[PDB]
This record gives structure tokens, C-alpha cells and sequence, in this order.
């Protein structure tokens, strides 16, 4: 199983592409600009990405997250809604729909959290599919201070679009005291994994809220050792951790319901031949692709890696100041990962959403450079 | 650590009182006191031993006591450059050197160097009688090549400001970042130093430097120095706002330090600080709790810490 | 009887944060940054809201940080009651307490006793001296700005047969030893008559009372960074000789011992604190601590530190007794719990400004063992009282 490029976008953001994400629809990202931009994922075979772009202004003090949900939740209602945080600390969110006359996309700021709510310094964030758990959409955030929000999004209210937001509730930090909650992620089961900026990660339970088990990582510090990104599998109970080594990234799998480690995803490594880690730099995101039988980890060391989950073992590798294609981790002398640092964040795309020369999953990813790339599975192309 | 040298130091001062006069202990005493700045104490007790030891000396004198004696009159000097009548220094130290200065004792030699790190600051600060500062810091520049007294050494020579000192401040800084040439002390002095220097020619390099330190020592910059040189150098340089960019890149890696959170967003620095996530000082605190520029928080300010200034004038402005 | 039990509460009680509180067989007050004083009957009958029974008084558009209250019976005949308090303005400020005829009501007459050139001193700690023959004479102690103790003999008739005309006759001053003066940050003054004056710079100044001669002085160690340690408050013990210092070391609280004879250091308190993570510290308490206080016997002083906490420590043996941890919502009265502030920060764990031990009797209680009691003030404008179980 490799991977091809498909299409990319230079210089997409005026600043630091920190965060993408995507649908059926298309795929929105998000920068230090304060600009989210939604890029049209069904582009023509031979065409430009940036022309289908559509950027829009959000806050002055920049974007560093953004997670995007698109149901046709009944009757004929197309919902798709932006959510995404700024480094100001406001949770903000935008219904996108696209203009009858021209076809150009139109952004929707919606008003969903009252005064009290606003006041807090939000972080991180991420949507909850409809799904069979319980009917209607979650929505999952973090603020600066480890504690977790959990609201149930309801588009109708009593054939009437009214959104509201309803926060189920809060799930406060393992620690005291607090620290900085990084991470979040929710599964399609219903747990809620938090990632803090020491090595904490609490998985705690949505239907209850109780917290089920944390997990706390050995690794102390001159020497940081935080976590980047916390995913779950769709498939299984398999919760997977990105997290800081001092200079290098990890990733680390553990299982849910029995609370069980199972492991972590290395590749072997030589510099002063000491030695293992899986990127030469931390990583800074995970993602699973639609069957969980693949992770892909976006690293610092300006590179995508490929992970098969039963074997444990690496499928592949992708440079991004290489497009060609034995990725040997290259750690200086010092134990200095040597690579120019690209990569911010990876997104797998299902089977079907980014069309063109449709039979494959796709992938996109965020870099340094301000340059935003997509890449297709190869059946073929 | 800085509590266990503490717990040594009250250690000490209760022994003292069951039995004072005990050399090692005074030693100790030095030593420890050294290391917290708690420099009047010192001073009192390297008389006391100093007066002990040449008591002593006076009646065998024995070429050992003299050495002793050379290394305690070396920490006298350390003692009075703490203090920073440097006079004293200059004195002590020199008598120290005219001590041990031809030992060629393998314990001495530490001993020297200890004096000559005495003499060149001392003359530096004293008189800026900078041409026996440059004869002796260039004399400990040949006394060895270890990073700390290397950038000491450069800060001195550049501080001075003579055409040729600064040149070899910034070669030897170079040559030592060119020697093992990774860490940042090195690197973030030679921007400071490129950086009012104002050289367009230099800033560009030293910041392509900048942005390429590598991401185990952005670590080990707690304070987040980096950040701020290259803000400076990219805003006066390329003369672009982008310059702060950076700041976003640290507070996206760093999410809980707060000097990036000073720069970024005030609320959540103050908010870091607030259930002691992060360990924060009172004035700083005080500065935070200010810094939301309202009269209920600028009188919690202003109580927390009422000495200092700005938040005095805080409280009155808004009156 | 180190138990002790939450009696009554009160939230909400000013509109910015209460400073300083002080008591008295008659009342406690307690003064914050709405320049508010505020008088607080201790002689309540059950399940009565002490808010019912409390009387508010104006006093300075900048606020209070600082009060005492003497109560005494100066004369067989007379009862005297006197608040004193300071500003942010620094301006220091008397007022004389009285009850109405029938209504029993809290009346406020502030009075005028300092001189123009006293006046123009920016007062910041001060403390009451009652007549107890450290001379006869009711006295106050305060500090400024500038490092120097003021003492003050207050005497509340006219050359001796009795008639109302307070005046207070400055006894005179103790200036800092150190050069450049630093910050005097609080003060106290002894049974046996001695003066503690307690400044930024982790430094204690012992003086006499009565001769307003100074005794000695003496330092809190850890000196690497300057701008660290700094005197929060200082009290004397009632029995012995000792005197409790609490200061900082950045970020933490601190209570040393010291005897006040020849004013030696003879021990410090401390409990297992949270430093570096999984690591363990020995500091009072995780906060800065913020004011202390003895019970009566002296065998006891209770912490109040900025981490919420109360803690209170047996004095003899140097280790803690028990720990009381305050929360927005300990107050009976739900529409009184100040969850978050005006800026929406959390006060789930509010930081207690000021803590006081109240003696036997003062505060009135059905049913209850009559015994001694406390009361503190806490970050989320909130004034709490508590009792000790126990029994007489």
C-alpha cells in the first residue's frame, strides 16, 4: 500500500497552516491568519485547488484548530458546520453553504454559546458524528485550563433550522494542580480521551461522564514529554497516543475496556548507534484511516509515516521536500533530529469524497511552508 | 536543590553555635552561602576564618597553610565581587595569586582561575581600566575552553566596545559554536550581539541561524529567548509584522509556557498562573493580576505586591 | 479540640475582595476594596443569617486593606469599642463603634485624631495595643511605605471626673535598620511588650513597646533571586516567647519559628507540597501564605494560605494537626456562592485572605460547648465562620 500526490496549493496561508480537516463535501483548513478556508474536495482532474478555495475571516489573533461535521441528518437537510478555535481562546462556528447563483461558498457565523461559556480560553475541539450511541451530534473541546467540554448539538429545535447548543457537561483534569489540556478526541463507542502537556491522558466515558481510566506517562522532565495527539480507532477499542520523547515522537497503543498498553509503533533509529522512537521529531498528529487498519503519523521531522495496526510495523513513508520514493530515522550526533521540519497535520479522506482519476481513500496534510497537499492510495492511481 | 543548600546553610548556622571555628565548616559555610548569593554572611564568615587561619599560619606557616589559606582568600574575593566593592576584590584576589599563582598544584589551579575570573570583572566594573581587563581576560582565555567562561570572556571583550575586542568576542563565540556548535547561550548572545550591531549582512545568517535551532533545545530555552530575538531581528529586518508569527509556532508547541502567552494573549498567561499550573512569582503575579486593568484586580494586584510601581500607578490612573 | 466546624457563613459579603478582618467580644469587621467596613454581630441565635445582623459603613473610595478593632472597658463605668483602618489611599482612618438605645443598631462616628504632618504618611499595616500594663495606656502600631513603625498611645479622656474626648499622642517611631528602607508589610505587637516589624526583604525587626528602643533584627534565608521572599505577616505567641514569621519563597509559603530572648530560629513548618511534578516539597503551604493566627492557649496557629487552605499546626511538636479547604460553595445560602469572578475565573479553591481565632464567649452559640472559634475571608468576597469542637 503506497501513497501518490494528487494535488497541491503553495503558499496557501499567509501564516502557519496549524490544523485540517475534511468531509464529503470538502476539505477546510485553518492558520495563524485567522482565515479558514475551505478548499473543494470533487476538483477536476486537471485543475488548481485555488481556485475552488474560498478563505474567510474568523479573529485577528489566528486559527490553530479546526474540525468540520456534514450530515444529511433527515428529510432532504444538507447540514455541513465548521467549528474552530483561535489562539484567543473563542470557540467559533460557521454554517457552510454554497450560493445559488454563483455556486461560491458562504459562511454562517453561528452564535451557540451563551456569555458565560464564551468567557472561558478554549483550546482544542472535535466533532461527534450521528451515530447509533445516541441520536443526535457531539461535540467535544478543551480550554487552557485541562478542563473537558461536552455539549449535544441540536440543528432544529422543537422542518425549522434553529441551532442550539447543549452542554451534556464538563469532565475536569486528573491533575492538581491543573495543566494544559493539548489534546481531545471522541470515539464512535462514546469514550473521550483528553491528552495533557506532561504525558497525562484521561479516557473517561460520555454516556456517564464518569472518568473510566487515565493513563500518565514515565518519561519526566529539562526534558519535555507531552502529548501531541490522542486518536481511537474506529474499528476495535484501540486508543492510539502521540506524545514528546525529549527531542523525538512516539506514538504508543493502548486498548480500551480492559485499560490494557499493547504497545508502541517504532522504526529503527541510529545516530550515535545508542538508539527507538517512530519520527526523528515529535509527532504532531495521528489519524486513522475509514477501516483502522492503517494509522498515519505526521511528524516534525517533515515526514507522513504509515502504520499497519495488527502488524505493528510500518507500511511506508513520505517525504515532503522529496516527492520520491528504508527511512532509517537521520538523528544527528547530538541525538538533533537532521531534517528540515515541515509537517503540522494529516487527514485520511474516505473512499469516494476527494473525486477524480474515487475507488481509493485519499489523504490530506498541512505543512510548515504554508502548503497544503492531498494524495490518493494506489489502485492503479 | 536551592532548598537542600538552603537546609545546609541553617544546618551550618546551628553548628556554628555548638562549635564555631571549625575550618571545613566555615568552608561549607562559604561554599554554600556562594551558591545563594547570601554574600553579607559570607563576608563575616571568611573574616572569622581568615583571621583563624592566619592565627594559625602565623606560628608553623607550613607551605600547605599557605595554600589553604590562598584558596580561602580566592573565595574572600568571590565573596567581595558578590558584594561588588571590587577593590577589595582586586586586593584579596592578588594577594591570593601572589599566594598560588607558581603552585602548579592540581587543586590551585581551579583556585586561579577562580581569581582570574575575579581580577578581570572586578577591573572591568572598577575603574573600566578595560586594558588590564583585556590583559587578564585574555589570559584566561588561554587558560581553557569551556562554554560558560567562553560567552563570560565574550560578553567582557564586547562589552568593551574596542573594535578589535568585539571581533574577538564574536570569533571565539563562533569557533566555539563551530567547535561542538549546537547550544543556544552561544547563539542567542551572538544574536543579541549581531543585533545591535545593526550589520543587515549578519542578521539575516545569525537568524536563518535563529529559526533552525534544532527542537531539543527550543526545549531547554524555558524563558523563550528565541522567539523574541527573532520577532526583534524579522521585525527590524525585514521590516514585516510576520516577524511575530513565531510566537504562535512556540505557543502551538509550548501551549503551557508562559512567556509565549505573554506575547500572544495576556488572559492566558494570567489564567496559566492562576491554580498553579505553572509556579509564578508574586511580583509577576501581581504584574498578571494588574495586566486585566480593572480596580478589583489591580487592588488584589497591588495588595499581593504593593512595591511595585506599576501597579501603584495602575491603582492611581484609574482614579 | 483541633476539630473545628463551620458555623455560619456569609457570601457575597462586599463587591470586591475583603482584605482584612478583624473581632471583638461585641462584633467582627472586616473591611475590603469597596472601602466598605463592615460590622458583623457574633452574638447570633440559631439558624439566624448573619447578613440580618450585619451593619455596613463607608469609609474611602479606594478601599480597605487593613483592620483592628480595640474593645475595651476603660473605665469601671465605660465601654469603649475603636476601628481602626487603612486605606489603599494610605490615609489612616478611626471610627468609633456604639449600639442605638433600643435597636441595638450599629452606629459609625469616625473620628479625628491624627495632625496634619501625621496625615500625609501612607499607612499601610497597624495593630491595636490593649491596656494590658504594658504601660496603662492603650496603644496602636503602624508602618508605611518608607519601612518605619509608628507608635501611637491612645488616650480616650481628658486629664482623668469622665467625659468623651479621644486623643492620640504619638509616642514615636521605629525606623528599618537596613539601607535602602524597605517595605514594612505588617506588624505586632506582644503581651510582654515587644514590637515585630516585618518587611519585604524577608527581614524581622524586634523592638520594645514601651521604649521604642529596637532589640535586634534578623533574615529568611534562600537568597538566589531577589524579588522572591517577602513578609507576609507576623504574630507573637501568647504564652511563650515565640514569634511565627510567614513569608515567601516565590511561588510558596512559609512559617519559621523564632524565640524572642535572644531571637534565634527554632524550627519552621512545613508539610509534603507539590514541586517538579511527581517530586515532593517542604513548604507550609503550595501558596503564598497570607496571614496567621494563634488560639488562645498558644498551642495551636492556624495558616491561611493563597491556596485555599487553612491550616492548623500544634505548635509544640512543630507538625500539622489538620487542614480545612475552603470552597466557593461551602456558603448555606446557594444565591450567595460566587462560582466565578468577574473576569470568569474559577473560585472553586478561593485563596483566604485573613484568618483570626476568637475567643471563648465572643461568638454566641446554642447548644454548643461554649468554646473558642475562627474566622477567615476568602477570595470569592466570602466571610466564614467556624468553631472549635470542644468542650468547657
Amino acid at each position: 500500500k503506497v501513497f501518490i500526490a494528487t494535488a497541491n496549493a503553495g503558499k496557501a496561508h499567509d501564516a502557519d497552516i496549524f490544523s485540517v480537516s475534511a468531509c464529503n463535501s470538502f476539505t477546510v483548513s485553518c492558520s495563524g491568519d485567522g482565515y479558514l478556508k475551505v478548499w473543494d474536495n470533487k476538483l477536476l482532474d486537471n485543475e488548481n485547488p485555488k481556485d475552488k478555495s474560498y478563505s474567510h475571516f474568523v479573529h485577528k489573533s489566528g486559527l490553530h484548530h479546526v474540525d468540520v461535521l456534514q450530515a444529511i441528518e433527515r428529510d432532504a437537510f444538507e447540514l455541513c458546520l465548521v467549528a474552530t478555535t483561535s489562539f484567543s481562546g473563542d470557540l467559533l462556528f460557521y454554517r457552510i453553504t454554497r450560493e445559488d447563483e454563483t455556486k461560491k461558498v458562504i459562511f454562517e457565523k453561528l452564535d451557540l454559546l451563551d456569555s458565560d461559556m464564551k468567557k472561558h480560553s478554549f483550546w482544542a475541539l472535535k466533532w461527534g458524528a450521528s451515530n447509533d450511541r445516541l441520536l443526535s451530534h457531539r461535540l467535544v473541546a478543551t480550554d487552557v485550563k485541562g478542563t473537558t467540554y461536552i455539549w449535544k448539538f441540536h440543528p432544529f429545535a422543537d422542518l425549522n433550522w434553529s441551532p442550539t447548543l447543549e452542554l451534556q457537561g464538563t469532565v475536569e483534569s486528573p491533575m492538581t494542580p491543573s495543566q494544559f489540556a493539548t489534546s481531545v478526541d471522541i470515539s464512535e463507542r462514546g469514550l473521550i480521551a483528553t491528552g495533557f502537556n506532561n504525558g497525562t491522558v484521561q479516557i473517561s466515558e460520555l454516556s456517564t461522564l464518569r472518568p473510566l481510566y487515565n493513563f500518565e506517562s514515565q518519561h519526566s522532565m529539562n526534558n519535555s514529554n507531552s502529548i501531541r495527539s490522542v486518536k481511537f480507532s474506529p474499528q476495535g477499542s484501540l486508543l492510539a497516543i502521540a506524545h514528546d520523547s525529549n527531542s523525538f515522537g512516539c506514538i504508543t497503543l493502548y486498548e480500551t475496556e480492559f485499560g490494557e498498553r499493547i504497545g508502541s509503533l517504532s522504526v529503527p533509529t541510529h545516530s550515535s548507534q545508542a538508539s527507538e522512537f517512530a519520527h526523528s521529531s515529535w509527532v504532531m498528529s495521528l489519524s486513522f484511516n475509514d477501516s483502522g487498519e492503517t494509522l498515519c503519523s505526521a511528524g516534525w521531522d517533515g515526514k507522513l509515516r504509515f502504520w499497519d495496526v495488527k502488524t505493528k510495523e510500518r507500511i511506508t513513508t513520505l517525504n515532503m521536500h522529496c516527492d520520491d520514493i528504508e527511512d532509517i530515522l537521520a538523528v544527528d550526533e547530538h541525538g538533533d533530529s537532521l531534517a528540515e521540519p515541515g509537517v503540522f497535520d494529516v487527514k485520511f479522506l474516505k473512499k469516494g469524497w476527494r473525486s477524480g482519476m474515487d475507488l481509493n481513500e485519499s489523504l490530506c496534510c498541512v505543512c510548515l511552508d504554508r502548503s497544503i497537499r492531498w494524495f490518493r492510495e494506489a489502485g492503479g492511481k | 536543590t536551592v532548598e537542600k543548600l538552603t537546609t545546609a546553610s541553617i544546618a551550618l548556622e546551628q553548628f556554628f553555635k555548638k562549635s564555631p571555628d571549625s575550618q571545613f565548616a566555615l568552608q561549607c559555610a562559604l561554599l554554600t552561602l556562594e551558591r545563594l548569593h547570601h554574600y553579607e554572611n559570607a563576608n563575616e564568615l571568611a573574616n572569622r576564618l581568615i583571621g583563624i587561619l592566619e592565627k594559625k599560619f602565623e606560628k608553623t606557616q607550613d607551605e600547605r597553610e599557605l595554600f589553604n589559606f590562598a584558596i580561602i582568600k580566592g573565595q574572600f574575593a568571590r565573596i567581595h565581587l558578590g558584594l561588588g566593592n571590587f577593590e577589595l576584590s582586586i586586593e584579596n584576589a592578588d594577594l591570593s595569586q601572589g599566594i598560588i599563582s607558581e603552585s602548579s598544584d592540581e587543586k590551585s589551579m581551579k583556585t586561579k582561575i577562580s581569581n582570574h575570573i575575579c581580577l578581570g570583572l572586578s577591573y572591568f566594573f572598577l575603574n573600566d581600566f578595560d586594558q588590564t581587563l583585556n590583559q587578564f581576560q585574555e589570559l584566561l582565555s588561554i587558560s581553557k575552553d569551556s562554554k560558560h567562561l567562553v560567552v563570560l570572556i565574550a560578553k567582557v571583550l564586547y562589552d568593551v566596545g574596542e573594535s578589535d575586542t568585539k571581533e574577538i568576542a564574536l570569533q571565539e563565540l563562533t569557533e566555539y559554536i563551530a567547535t561542538s556548535g549546537a547550544d543556544l547561550l552561544v547563539t542567542l548572545t551572538i544574536a543579541a550581539m549581531s543585533i545591535l550591531d545593526d550589520k543587515r549582512e549578519d542578521l539575516s545568517i545569525i537568524l536563518e541561524e535563529l529559526k533552525a535551532l534544532p527542537l531539543s533545545k527550543q526545549i531547554i530555552d524555558k524563558h523563550k529567548d528565541a522567539p523574541y530575538l527573532i520577532e526583534e531581528i524579522t521585525k527590524r529586518l525585514y521590516r514585516n509584522d510576520t516577524g511575530k508569527q513565531v510566537w504562535q509556532r512556540s505557543a502551538y508547541f509550548f501551549p503551557n509556557n508562559l512567556k509565549v502567552w505573554e506575547r500572544l494573549d495576556k488572559n492566558i498567561q494570567r489564567r496559566i498562573a492562576s491554580n498553579g499550573q505553572n509556579k509564578v512569582t508574586a511580583e509577576e503575579m501581581s504584574k498578571l493580576y494588574c495586566e486585566s486593568k480593572n480596580l478589583r484586580s489591580i487592588q488584589r494586584g497591588m495588595f499581593l505586591c504593593p512595591w511595585n510601581v506599576t501597579a501603584v500607578k495602575a491603582l492611581n490612573e484609574c482614579f
